[PDB]
């Protein structure tokens, strides 16, 4: 009949292809759709949605209740940070577990701004400031406020809101960065410093618990599907 | 805004051919696995399983491809001709095998597959063949209520979570060849293809590794790492 | 003018598959090569290194064929069957392999190759996939700065011209079939055919032999031959 | 379904071949491209480019600075020669390792004319006249002035103008010649002589080195790609 040329690759499998392939029960009655609430089309959605992280990881914290809760308190060491994390949503593990992180684990490619909302657990008779800073990458993660304050920051008062946004703007050399440790597409750093002091009248707990929460903005995209390293199978 | 996210839709995520089945089927003189019944899951692996379990309820047209895989087992120098496999598909009462030459193989109305060893994967589609609007990834809920009118415990007692006993059917596998004087073994492996994907309610990823068909839970459930609390 | 430019454009110049890889699987009883992972690049080989180092940056669709030759291995009268090569495509992040029947096989997201040996060599194609604006032959740079406030040199040191440890992952490649009581040895063999390809910064072209992945030198350093000055 | 006829030629994998292949990696949003400086359209562009001859390849001198500096001095041999070589811009030791060369030992045929420079690189107070030729082939490699001058030359005034452009147009029996050595693509052979002397007062060096520079004009043209023999891998 038609005379045809065999191309190489054929008789191949590729699973990531898109061929036609025939039906097995043809004439088949589908059962139609329905409205059903909550519709998903983008993997995306799901990392915009803010969800907790595990900020504390200590030996006796972690894999419980207490590593999504950071301790504040009026007698803490105002030179020291509160809590300090890089800037990396996928191979950090304060921010590899989160739904951000478990989206990207499964892509090898991300860009785009993050939003980490720090919310405050305390009580309402208690008042203080916070200093949140971002630093970009390149020099040296930022051990005092004298430094954080160099970078991106927001100050954050307890008593008037008890949530702050910090939001990172993407700033990259690349285009795109790894969602793996890589020092070429390193992110930065995250910080949080005690920008006065937690005061607490009398009869109140002098000490709190402050939760965060990490989201990607609408900017954000990703890369290179890929299979996650998280979940694994006995063979 | 250039930078697009045409990788991270549904149908892309679920775009990729994942392995959901590996399945025995040997040729020997006719205790023996001359023919092979596997229940049609993605739940015996969990990386699909996994990414399906991300939202409560899907809607897709499968695709499997089956990759058949042949060996010989101690031969000397007995060797056999080129093999043709029968996979028949039996949906929930439709009669199942109970030899390798049954007349269920007739496959008068069971859809099946003509593989010849060496040749290209088998692959098909199939809609979407779901009773209700969407498939159910999570159900919580039984079938079968126990009543106080029930004579005993056992008529109202069903498996949490389960909704049918025969969810979709099964695949007997079988080599059509008759048995060769040497024995030869060889491996199906399916894998299943989403399209067309439709979700519905967001969930959030599995932390733990699985433990049977549901969401129970039995050992590794310390996923997190230890990390300092101002360590960069 | 009538004689035309139409072969010394850089589209005809990669129009050309250079062999970038050999990687050596084996098939036998379960210190084996049972599967093999090869990290992607093409300064394994010289030809197509010299000839992308004639420039600085570079922006091209790859496309990938896999030449398989399989043999067998002191066998006396011992035979197997066709065999079916996975060539699964691990990018960086995704978890590698540690043995032929691990579950990351399963490629439920990984891009994977199954081909069955007698067939055409397996052709795949991909486009750019740098994180850059272009990629980069030369890298005047490091990824890692020491700080004077580094607790130990260690922390800063990188490699000169060394911008990922992972540039673009590995192949692991393995037979899906189980093994025969002879052993079976096979050669893949990829070719890499650069497309749509644009290029910028043209550089000399490499005078002494490659050693390494960077502009090093070591050996052979005196190119040129003897010649007369005034000897036609 | 539709007949067809497998012809000659299936299953076979030619690696100068162009067919449609399969995508690995479906729906990725590759990063844009940017006006980076230097873009090439054309592999003759760089050949364009003039670039150094290693004009001087003696024992003691090749694989050194010293060979692309010929010396030339007011004590120098009248009679004889400066330098002298084929018109084999492949093959030639002097041409073969120039850019203009490297790029022609990819190919098999070329064919245009050749455009050499050369730079005068002594004192503001040396003058001088040089007599390059070219001769193209068929009879004695030009062995004295006399002959030379029955050629194609130029008459090159040190004094006024440093540098000198001798072009080489295309004269050839064949509309292309190898990049080979062979007698009947032979080129012709290009040679320089001592018009009239160097000439330099007191107090200035007496002997000069002079630089050669070896281009491709637009005319310039090259056919059927090839393996080069300079770079080679141990295997
Ligand atoms: C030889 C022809 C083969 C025909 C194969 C037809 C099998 C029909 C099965 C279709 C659906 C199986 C997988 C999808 C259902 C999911 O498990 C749902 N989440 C059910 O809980
Ligand atoms: C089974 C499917 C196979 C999928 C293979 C995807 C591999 C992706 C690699 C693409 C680029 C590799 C070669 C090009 C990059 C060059 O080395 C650059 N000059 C980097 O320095």
């Amino acid at each position: 009949g038609l005379p045809v040329l065999n191309t190489p690759g054929s008789n191949q499998y590729l699973t990531s292809d898109n061929y036609q392939s025939p039906c097995a029960i043809p004439e088949f009655d589908v059962t139609p759709p329905i409205d059903i609430p909550g519709e998903v089309k983008n993997m995306m959605e799901l990392a915009e949605i803010d969800t907790m992280i595990p900020l504390n990881l200590e030996n006796t914290k972690r894999n419980t209740m207490d590593m999504y809760r950071v301790t504040l308190s009026d007698s803490a060491d105002l030179s020291q940070p509160i809590l300090c994390f890089s800037l990396s949503p996928a191979s950090d593990p304060r921010l590899s577990h989160t739904m951000l992180g478990e989206v990207l684990n499964y892509y090898t490619h991300w860009a785009g701004s993050l939003k980490f909302t720090f919310l405050f657990c305390g009580s309402m008779m208690a008042t203080g400031k916070i200093l949140v800073a971002y630093a970009p990458p390149g020099a040296q993660p930022p051990t005092s406020r004298k430094e954080a304050m160099l970078g991106t920051h927001v100050i954050w008062d307890l008593g008037l809101q008890s949530s702050c946004t910090m939001v990172v703007p993407w700033i990259s050399n690349v285009t795109y960065r790894q969602t793996t440790q890589d020092s070429f597409t390193e992110g930065g750093y995250i910080s949080m410093f005690y920008q006065t002091r937690i005061v607490v009248p009398l009869s109140t707990p002098k000490s709190m618990s402050m939760l965060g929460f990490v989201s990607a903005c609408n900017d954000f995209s990703v890369r290179l599907l890929r299979d996650t390293t998280h979940i694994s199978q006995s063979a | 805004q250039r930078r697009s996210r045409s990788e991270s839709t549904i149908e892309s995520f679920f775009a990729r051919g994942a392995c959901v089945a590996i399945i025995e089927v040997d040729n020997e003189e006719p205790a023996q696995k001359l023919f092979a019944m596997w229940r049609i899951t993605y739940k015996d692996t969990v990386q699909l399983r996994r990414k399906l379990e991300f939202f409560t309820y899907s809607r897709f047209d499968m695709e499997l491809t089956f990759v058949v895989t042949a060996n010989f087992t101690n031969t000397n120098n007995g060797h056999a001709l080129n093999q043709v496999y029968q996979i028949m598909y039996i949906p929930p009462g439709a009669p199942t095998p109970k030899s390798w030459d049954d007349y269920t193989w007739q496959t008068s109305s069971n859809p099946s597959i003509f593989y010849t060893y060496g040749a290209a994967p088998a692959r098909i589609s199939v809609p979407y063949v779901g009773l209700a609007n969407a498939y159910s990834h999570f159900y919580d809920g039984f079938a079968k209520v126990p009543l106080k009118t029930d004579a005993n415990d056992q008529i109202g007692d069903s498996l949490y979570s389960a909704m049918t006993v025969d969810d979709f059917g099964v695949l007997a596998i079988r080599v059509v060849n008759d048995h060769n004087p040497t024995k030869v073994t060889s491996k199906v492996r399916i894998y299943m293809k989403p399209k067309h994907v439709r979700v519905w309610c967001p969930r959030p990823p599995r932390a733990v590794p699985y433990y049977g068909p549901g969401v129970d839970y039995k050992d590794n459930l310390n996923p997190l790492s230890e990390k300092g609390l101002t360590t960069y």
